[PDB]
């Protein structure tokens, strides 16, 4: 069955950047997007942008175009995402999300959410 | 962009009730909206697509409508795995696939 | 390629007079790239058969461009389609 497989919380200071994963397993990898969705405690989903693994081709939220950077490895069935010049704004779960390429119309299977928490 | 504006923002309901929420877009989006649930703790869930098509697994007490610009979710006979919180989502034409603000259902 | 997501094209440059006697336009897509644009015309209350005779030989959407579509129109009213994105055209007569 379809499983999206999220990397682990990560704690930082303001300033680094992080890297989480989302490795993807059931089904072929390069035919369908991987989305990101970021969800603040005690609020809404908001999309950050997309990847289609089978051309790397990305499309970003305009509010996130500065901060996330997303790729994907073929070989190893996984999508990243990339968060930089970490603040405090930025703690919130970020999913993964998975749609159809070529008939894109929703995200039908989500991963288990990867916590990241800036603090001092 | 396209706004998806929920409707209501929180209600409360008994188990085997009936109740339904909305999701008004701010332009066309052709009928292309998802609707999720999202449990406490818990990753959303892929209920609806294009408006009115169940997911796989989905049991048929849920049923989506609507067109053009409002769209409604209706849930029959309220059960205990109901409860929480449901967000509509919009794929029609260009990005950003902007969600609703969330709507949460909770016991009374 | 394969086929652009019809559910992914916006009008960049709606439908529109050439000058040269043709109908041109240009989508801007959000799908993956590069792909092949299903674009097509109907004249009003008869969708099933395309009536547009495309002059831009296999529309495709590049990586960094592509979008840009020319045709010619029966005389009526039509309607255009790149994907389910569409748009209303009157084509006035001989």
């Amino acid at each position: 069955q379809v499983q999206l497989q999220q990397s682990g919380p990560e704690l930082v200071k303001p300033g680094a950047s992080v890297k989480m994963s989302c490795k993807a397993s059931g089904y072929t990898f390069t035919d369908y997007v991987i989305g990101w969705v970021k969800q603040r405690t005690g609020q809404g989903l908001e999309w950050i942008g997309e990847i289609y693994p089978g051309s790397g081709t990305t499309y970003y939220n305009e509010k996130f175009k500065d901060k996330a950077t997303l790729t994907a490895d073929k070989s190893s069935n996984t999508a990243y995402m990339q968060l930089s010049s970490l603040t405090s704004e930025d703690s919130a779960v970020y999913f993964c999300a998975r749609g159809e390429d070529g008939y894109y119309i929703a995200l039908d299977y989500w991963g288990q959410g990867t916590t990241v928490t800036v603090s001092s | 962009d396209i706004e998806l504006t929920q409707s209501p923002a929180s209600l409360s309901a008994s188990v085997g009730e009936t109740v339904t929420i909305t999701c008004r877009a701010s332009g066309n989006i052709h009928n292309y909206l998802a609707w999720y649930q999202q449990k406490q703790g818990k990753s959303p869930q892929l209920l609806v697509y294009k408006a009115q098509t169940l997911a796989d697994g989905v049991p048929s007490r849920f049923s989506g409508s609507g067109s053009g610009t409002q769209y409604s979710l209706k849930i029959n006979s309220l059960q205990p795995e109901d409860f929480g919180s449901y967000y509509c989502q919009h794929f029609w034409s260009t990005p950003p696939w902007t969600f609703g603000g969330g709507t949460k259902l909770e016991i009374k | 390629y394969t086929m652009c997501d019809k559910t992914k094209f916006t009008w960049k440059r709606a439908p529109t007079d050439s000058g040269h006697d043709t109908v041109v336009m240009e989508v801007t897509f959000s799908g993956t790239k590069p792909c092949r644009i299903p674009v097509r015309a109907v004249a009003h209350g008869s969708p099933d058969v395309n009536v547009a005779m495309l002059i831009t030989p296999n529309p495709t959407i590049e990586n960094n461009g592509g979008g840009f579509i020319e045709m010619q129109l029966p005389p009526g009213d039509n309607i255009i389609y790149v994907g389910e994105l569409s748009h209303q055209w009157f084509q006035k007569g001989s």
